[PDB]
């Protein structure tokens, strides 16, 4: 049945879409901090490694 | 006493470390055996009890003194539902959700669920029943809200439902508790405040559609609400959320 | 939508004057003003509040505590209001001078008026924990109260009294200040090694964390189920009903273990006296038994070494 | 000596059971651990140094 | 297996992901979608944890440390026993927090409840990534975040609190410090009221809340009330969660210098600037 | 017939053909951008 | 549709960065901004028109 | 492979289909980072 | 041998499927994971090595 | 004679018949990809 | 009497302890070969 | 010993084997860290000596 | 000084009993580990250097 | 001293059979830690002494 397929299609492309729009906006979240970031004096003004 | 050590690296630090990690083992023994004064013995989904009980045993019975005469509460004790529950079993397997057979709002199942509890009125120190309708309490009025009385009812369905008439109030904490709604048919309903958003103009009620309020538990006595009442209708709001969804 | 995080319709009745158990009724004052701020909050009834022969103690006590470091304060600043308000943060009362030892010969202006607010500071505290005993006494109450009240004591008596006392002099002692003490903090974990690494001191962090995460647990289950009239705790110790019920269930689907209307309560009263009572053990330990924490920490399997 | 069964009156065997499993598990455990840390009685090193396993 | 009202209560619904797939219990513990998830983020990170041990090649669970990247990596990847394993139980961990929450919210709804719960809960989570997120990927590495072992972390606590000078000078440090005090305080007398009403003198009724408002108006002259202490509780909380993951968040990104010298904008305000006396003239 | 999901055994026949079809059309694309990526260069 | 009280915050706000921003200028500090800005923002806030 | 079939007799093939959707892509990314964090493979640099 | 079957009158086939695959995809990628975190049978730096990519 | 699934005597066996096929088919695949990985690059 | 707690009467627990210990059994067998295996290979004492 | 399979009649069988088949797969990835852990059994590293593979 | 039996009339000889048998075993561990603590009194090094076991 | 059987009517004979055995594994466990710590008497150094296995 060819409407069975587009069905599974559906649903798979669902759960996939959900997944994708998800991590595609926590990566945008990232880039906005990393670009944030970049905006800051941060590059002047650089902290030493906290971990010994 | 630095570096005063009985033995190998084992000083009055040690000592007090491991004096106080026993110690917190015992308390949180006692905590959990005194959390386990209700609900217990565990059971099998079938009523039986259960053959597993837990690494904690069962506390010993302590007895509280209520007051204004109610009597007394023995915990842990033989506690039984003393209700029909309306659900079916959807597997053989333990572990499982079990299906209502009807009309889950109405058999009280689920989120809509109510407890047996005492049929009379929780009272205050004094002996006078703790929640009031606001023109029952004397000098009571309402001081810095929007004044819901008079407003429309408005259910999740976009339609009105009713109108608010009175408010209940708690009279020794002083803050609101109930929304007394007149429905078309000339008869009040209770509404939990916690469960309705007073808007500008109207009540929104979330939970529950413009012809359940219909459905809402009623009480037998206009002046005061019983302990059942309070939980049959809250539980049958409450379960609105779930069992309303559609509509 | 409605989250009962404020409440949203306020009344006002008669005020309430309270129980009369046993209580000293003369000992009593008025009502006073009534709050709508604190009744969208919570509730806006102010007093009426008890004073007795207690409260008349702890009153004088403190009062001329705040009011000698307050002089204090105004001698630093020159009687300047502007230097006053400038400075302020700025000022302390120091204790006595390593030399002066556990002595009570130290100037007015070294140590001595430390050791005047001292006692004065110690007097008002006692006689406040006397009063939370009696006053939890004059209802018929339980004293829980007090013990939690006097695990707090003792981390303040072990920090002011009892380890200057067995360290032998008064200048271990915290000043009184508002960037003095916190100064006075940072030195006592330099001075002692690393205190992260003093285990009482985990402890301590520990169970304030505890008491953050339990407290907030607690007030958004007891928030949660409060549609149900869960916030009315002491009667659902006495008629359990749907919100006990949901909330114990809550809690043994998420983490597989629940509580009681009343166990959640001796959880909090524990999680919170630890707190206290393990952070007083190991100020007491720093510096009497061990001098330096994260050698400690290396000879005790907790620093690499 | 001939009456030890009648602690099975006293107590539950099931408790008495699992606490019973989880102790001795764990003082086998504890026992092991501590011969892992003695370099005399660390059967793997023991094995490393006979045969030479550099 | 059951509590003695457990079984009206579990009933076929409330799901966020699927349907009566993953709508079932594992003894006490309810396991939907998110279930699976937060039990395969969970063990992942633990083994990988375990792993990381193995590696170092210590066994004392005390000294046991999965170091963050160095800072010659920036915001790139690293090889696994350099960096790479910490980042991946950071994913880890973040995926199991967030799991856990959505399972919260599917027992929330399932019961009837508000999500009050899960959102304190996400205030816990979204401090957790700003030490481990957003500060250094502003800061420009993964190497400004913490490592995970039970004594190194309070090692990185400390060397970022020392770059600053004294850290307790930092404002909203203040803030957040006030806030946890005050919440423990307000634990301690609120079981503590509770405990007395309902465990009141030998062979006494129960009180009533009337006898818990008439304590604290005796005692302070003011009673919150019930509703009004647990509202309170959950503010504390969250409020000291918000400042603490707010200094942080300025520590390394605005400020730059010790804070005690950051308290000198109100020691130099222009009219007091200069008067001679006191302890900064 | 345990039947937990209410398909009967020709529906789940059915639904498995479709199910199989995308399973081996995924792998087939999977294959190829695998054959291109070891040609590209190889892991091995 | 927005609650009076939350437009009564909304305005709040603005009205707090602008007169904040306006006394900073007009004193020599940002303090002096910052504290007129905040008063006159809390006693706005603080009277809904409803 | 014979009676594989039956497996959708003891399943929902919707939320089956939903929660492989999200493995399947969850799975993509994982290999995907795996690749990037390598010197070579990281295709974005060259 | 011939009698695990029964297992089944045990354990309901839907919960022991779903740990199942929890349990396998886990163990596989922590085998995956073990093997890349050493030098050798570390096959994306093997290639690295031998094709001279660097 | 014992039950606590609600699965016959049959039924379980069937289940069971499937299920080693599907374990068999899959230790097959797991034994061919051990053999290429040891004739790669053997660990012993 | 029966001393039950797990309502398994004596037959029904006989044969679950006997499929129970023919899986034990095959379970101990497969790491006895697994020892040999490895001793050979390496041997620990 | 004869009389073991009573023990049925104290636990249920299905809490038993659930359990005992975590502690078996903890127990097995517990021993196998310590072998890995242990220079002269970490067959990984055994194997990258044998065949110079550096 | 006959009539101490008293005593029982006025205390609760469960909470008398448990308060004692803590407050008992704490001082013997106390003194025990202050004897420990002294070099002229621990045993365990007097023994030692009697027999010469170093 | 023969009427010691009169603690069983003071005490419940399960609560104190369970602190009991915590007590006495507990100090069991702490004298053979002491005895550990002290080179002399530290059974497992004296035997790879005395073999000498160092
Ligand atoms: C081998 C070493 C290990 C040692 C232990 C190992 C043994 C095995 C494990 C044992 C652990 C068991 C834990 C279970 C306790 C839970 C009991 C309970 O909560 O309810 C029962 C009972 C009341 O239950 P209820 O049902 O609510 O009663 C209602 C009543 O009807 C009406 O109410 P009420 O009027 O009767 O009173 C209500 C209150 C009542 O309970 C009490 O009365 C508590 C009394 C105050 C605590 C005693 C210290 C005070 C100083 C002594 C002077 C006064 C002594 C006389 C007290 C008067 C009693 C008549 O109940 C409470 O719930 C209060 C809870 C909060 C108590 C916090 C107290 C902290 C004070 C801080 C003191 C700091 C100074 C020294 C610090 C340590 C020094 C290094 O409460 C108690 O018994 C409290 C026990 C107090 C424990 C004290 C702490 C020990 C600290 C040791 C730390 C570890 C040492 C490491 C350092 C070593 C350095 C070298
Ligand atoms: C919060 C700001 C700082 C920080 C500062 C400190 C300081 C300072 C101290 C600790 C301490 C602790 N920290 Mg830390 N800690 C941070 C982040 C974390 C995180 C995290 C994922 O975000 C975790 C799990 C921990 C874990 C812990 C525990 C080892 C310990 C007690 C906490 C506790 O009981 O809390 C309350 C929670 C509960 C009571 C519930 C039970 C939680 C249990 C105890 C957690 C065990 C985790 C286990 C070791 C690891 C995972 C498996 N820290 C960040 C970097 N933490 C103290 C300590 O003793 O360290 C040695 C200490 O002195
Ligand atoms: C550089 C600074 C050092 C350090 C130095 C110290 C020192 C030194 C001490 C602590 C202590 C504590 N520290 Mg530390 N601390 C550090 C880092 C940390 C970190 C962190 C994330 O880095 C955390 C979370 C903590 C946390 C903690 C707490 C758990 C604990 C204090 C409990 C408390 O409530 O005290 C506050 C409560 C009180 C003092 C009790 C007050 C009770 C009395 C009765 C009140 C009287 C009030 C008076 C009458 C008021 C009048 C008021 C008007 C009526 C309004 N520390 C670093 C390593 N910390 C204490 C402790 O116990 O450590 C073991 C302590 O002494
Ligand atoms: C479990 C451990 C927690 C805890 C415990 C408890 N704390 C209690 C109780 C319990 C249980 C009480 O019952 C009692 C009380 O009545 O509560 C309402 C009390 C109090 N804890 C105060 C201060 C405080 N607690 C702190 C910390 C924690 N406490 C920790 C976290 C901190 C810091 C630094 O964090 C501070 C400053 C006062 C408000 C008050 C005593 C007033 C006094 O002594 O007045 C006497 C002094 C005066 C009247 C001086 C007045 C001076 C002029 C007039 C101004
Ligand atoms: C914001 C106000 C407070 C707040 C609030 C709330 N908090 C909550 C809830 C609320 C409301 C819940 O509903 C939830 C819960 O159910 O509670 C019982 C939860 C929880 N709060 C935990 C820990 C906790 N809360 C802390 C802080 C506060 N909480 C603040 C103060 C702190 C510290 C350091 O202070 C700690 C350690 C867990 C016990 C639990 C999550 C379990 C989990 O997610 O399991 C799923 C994950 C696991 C079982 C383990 C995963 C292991 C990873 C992969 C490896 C991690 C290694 C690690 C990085 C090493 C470090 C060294
Ligand atoms: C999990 C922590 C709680 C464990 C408590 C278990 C328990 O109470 O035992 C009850 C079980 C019996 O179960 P029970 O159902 O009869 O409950 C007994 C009730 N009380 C507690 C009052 C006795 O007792 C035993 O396990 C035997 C104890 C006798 C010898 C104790 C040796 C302990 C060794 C300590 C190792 C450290
Ligand atoms: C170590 C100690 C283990 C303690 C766990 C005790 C389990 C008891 C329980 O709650 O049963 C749950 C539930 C409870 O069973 P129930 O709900 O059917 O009934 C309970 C029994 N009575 C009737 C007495 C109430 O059992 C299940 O959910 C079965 C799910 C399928 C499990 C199939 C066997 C799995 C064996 C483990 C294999 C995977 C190992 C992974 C190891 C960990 C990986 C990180
Ligand atoms: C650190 O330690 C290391 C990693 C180094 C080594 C330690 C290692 C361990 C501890 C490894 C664990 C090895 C184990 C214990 C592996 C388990 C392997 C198993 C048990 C695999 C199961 C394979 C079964 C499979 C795929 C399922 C086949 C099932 C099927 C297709 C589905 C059946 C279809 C059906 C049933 C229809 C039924 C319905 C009706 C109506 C009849
Ligand atoms: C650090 O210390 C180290 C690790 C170095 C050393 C310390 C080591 C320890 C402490 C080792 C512990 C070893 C132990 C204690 C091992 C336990 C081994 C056991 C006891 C294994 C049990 C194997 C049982 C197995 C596989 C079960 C086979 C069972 C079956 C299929 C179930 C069949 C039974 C059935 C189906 C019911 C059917 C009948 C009916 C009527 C339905
Ligand atoms: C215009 O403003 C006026 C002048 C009207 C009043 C304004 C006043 C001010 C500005 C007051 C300042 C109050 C401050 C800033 C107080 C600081 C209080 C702090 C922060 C104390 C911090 C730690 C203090 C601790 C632990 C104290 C422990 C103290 C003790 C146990 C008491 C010990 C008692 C004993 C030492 C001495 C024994 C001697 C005798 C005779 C018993
Ligand atoms: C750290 O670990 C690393 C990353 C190193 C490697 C470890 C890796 C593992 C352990 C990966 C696991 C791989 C697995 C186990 C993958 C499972 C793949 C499967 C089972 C895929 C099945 C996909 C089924 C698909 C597409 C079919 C969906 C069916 C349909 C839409 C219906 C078809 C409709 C149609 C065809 C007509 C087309 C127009
Ligand atoms: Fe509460």
């Amino acid at each position: 049945k060819t409407n069975l397929r587009l069905w599974v299609a559906f649903q798979m492309m669902k759960g996939a879409g959900w997944a994708g729009g998800v991590f595609f906006g926590t990566l945008l979240l990232i880039g906005f901090f990393r670009v944030v970031g970049r905006m800051l004096p941060i590059q002047e003004n650089q902290a030493p490694a906290p971990n010994i | 006493m630095v570096g005063v050590t009985a033995f190998g690296n084992f000083d009055l630090a040690s000592l007090a470390i491991y004096s106080f990690w026993i110690f917190l083992a015992g308390l949180i023994y006692y905590l959990q055996t005194e959390n386990m004064r209700e609900g217990y013995p565990l059971e099998n989904e079938d009523g039986t009890p259960a053959a597993n009980q837990g690494p904690f045993p069962l506390p010993k019975p302590k007895t509280f003194i209520l007051p204004h005469g109610r009597g007394t509460l023995t915990v842990p004790g033989p506690e039984s539902e003393d209700r029909p529950i309306a659900l079916a079993r959807t597997a053989v397997s333990e572990g499982f959700p079990h299906a209502p057979t009807g009309d889950p709002m109405k058999d009280g199942v689920g989120p809509a669920s109510w407890v047996a509890r005492r049929d009379l009125p929780e009272l205050d120190g004094h002996g006078h029943n703790k929640i009031k309708p606001m023109k029952a309490a004397a000098g009571f009025h309402v001081s810095a809200g929007k004044n819901p009385i008079g407003l429309p009812v408005r259910g999740c369905d976009l339609e009105i439902a009713g109108k608010v008439v009175d408010i209940w109030v708690d009279i020794p904490e002083q803050m609101a508790r109930f929304l007394e709604v007149e429905l078309k048919d000339g008869s009040t309903r209770l509404l939990p405040m916690q469960m309705v958003k007073v808007q500008s103009n109207r009540v929104h009620v979330n939970a529950l559609s413009s012809d359940l309020f219909a459905g809402i538990p009623t009480i037998k006595s206009p002046t005061e609400v019983t302990l059942l009442e309070e939980d049959k209708i809250c539980g049958y709001v409450a379960g609105g959320l779930m069992y309303a969804a559609p509509k | 939508e409605y989250q009962n995080i404020f409440s949203q319709v306020q009344v006002r009745g008669p005020a309430d004057l309270g129980m009369t158990e046993d209580v000293n009724l003369a000992n009593r004052s008025g009502v006073g003003p009534f709050s709508t701020l604190l009744g969208w909050f919570g509730n806006a009834q102010l007093g009426p509040i008890y004073l007795g022969s207690l409260g008349v103690l702890s009153l004088f006590s403190g009062l001329m505590w705040f009011f000698t470091i307050g002089i204090w304060f105004w001698y630093q600043a020159g009687w300047n209001p502007a230097v006053f308000l400038r400075d302020l943060f700025f000022f302390s009362l120091e204790p006595p001078a390593p030399e002066y030892g556990l002595s009570f010969a130290a100037p007015l202006k070294e140590g001595g008026l430390w050791l005047i607010a001292s006692f004065f500071m110690f007097v008002a505290v006692w006689s406040w924990w006397g009063r939370t005993y009696l006053r939890a006494q004059a209802l018929g109450m339980g004293k829980h109260t007090a013990w939690a009240f006097l695990s707090a004591i003792w981390l303040w008596m072990v920090l002011g009294f009892i380890r200057p006392i067995l360290m032998g002099s008064w200048s271990e002692a915290v000043p009184y200040g508002i960037f003095s003490h916190l100064d006075w903090t940072n030195n006592f974990s330099l001075v002692h090694g690393n205190l992260f690494y003093n285990p009482f001191h985990g402890l301590s962090i520990a169970f304030l964390y505890g008491s953050a995460l339990l407290f907030a647990m607690h007030g958004a289950t007891i928030l949660a189920v409060s549609r149900f009239g869960g916030e009315r705790e002491l009667e659902q110790i006495a008629d359990r009903g749907t919100a006990a019920e949901r909330a114990a269930l809550f809690w043994r689907w998420t983490m597989g273990f629940n509580a009681t209307m009343e166990g959640i309560h001796r959880w909090a009263i524990w999680m919170a006296v630890l707190v206290t009572l393990t952070g007083g053990i190991g100020i007491l330990l720093s510096g009497t038994v061990v001098d330096n924490w994260y050698v400690w920490g290396q000879n005790h399997g907790m620093a690499p070494l | 000596m001939s009456k030890f069964y009648k602690i099975w009156m006293i107590f539950d065997p099931r408790r008495v059971f699992v606490a019973q499993g989880v102790f001795l598990f764990l003082l086998a455990v504890m026992i092991h651990l501590i011969l892992l840390s003695t370099p005399s009685y660390n059967w793997l090193e023991i094995s490393a140094a006979k045969y030479n396993r550099v | 297996a059951l509590l003695s009202f457990e079984r009206k209560y579990r009933v076929p619904g409330g799901t966020l992901v699927g349907g009566n797939l993953f709508d079932f219990w594992v003894g006490p513990f309810y396991v939907g979608f998110f279930g699976v998830a937060t039990f395969f983020f969970a063990a992942l990170g633990i083994i990988l944890i375990a792993w990381s041990a193995v590696l170092q090649g210590t066994w004392n669970p005390q000294l046991i440390s999965v170091y963050p990247p160095a800072l010659e990596y920036g915001l790139g990847g690293a090889p696994l026993a350099k960096g790479g394993l910490w980042q991946i139980i950071t994913i880890c961990a973040t995926g199991a927090f967030v799991s856990w929450a959505l399972r919260e919210v599917e027992i929330c709804r399932k019961l009837g409840i508000g999500y009050h719960i899960p959102f304190a809960f996400a205030f816990a989570i979204l401090a957790y990534l700003t030490l481990v997120l957003f500060r250094p990927v502003m800061m420009g590495a993964w190497g400004y975040a913490f490592p995970y072992g039970i004594w190194t972390h309070l090692d990185w606590v400390s060397n970022t609190g020392y770059t600053y000078g004294n850290f307790h000078y930092n404002p909203a440090h203040m803030i957040a410090i006030s806030f946890f005090f005050t919440n423990a305080l307000a634990l301690a007398l609120h079981g503590a009221l509770v405990l007395s009403a309902a465990n009141p003198e030998k062979g006494k009724e129960m009180r009533t809340p009337d006898h818990e408002d008439t304590f604290f108006r005796d005692l302070v002259g003011y009673s919150i009330g019930t509703l009004g202490i647990h509202r309170l509780g959950l503010l504390l909380s969250l409020s000291a969660v918000f400042f603490s993951a707010l200094c942080m968040i300025i520590t390394g990104t605005i400020w730059f210098d010790q804070w005690v010298d950051w308290w000198q904008w109100w020691v130099k305000l222009p009219w007091w600037a200069n008067i001679p006396g006191g302890i900064n003239g | 017939d345990l039947g937990y999901t209410g398909l009967t055994d020709e529906q789940a026949q059915e639904l498995h053909s479709v199910y199989m079809s995308g399973l081996w059309l995924f792998s087939a694309v999977a294959i190829v951008a695998h054959l291109a990526v070891y040609i590209w260069r190889p892991w091995f | 549709e927005v609650s009076e009280f939350a437009f009564r915050l909304m305005m709040a706000a603005v009205i707090f960065v602008g007169v904040g921003i306006m006394f900073a200028f007009a004193g020599g500090h940002w303090f002096v901004g910052l504290v007129v800005g905040g008063l006159v923002a809390a006693f706005f806030a603080a009277t809904p028109n409803s």
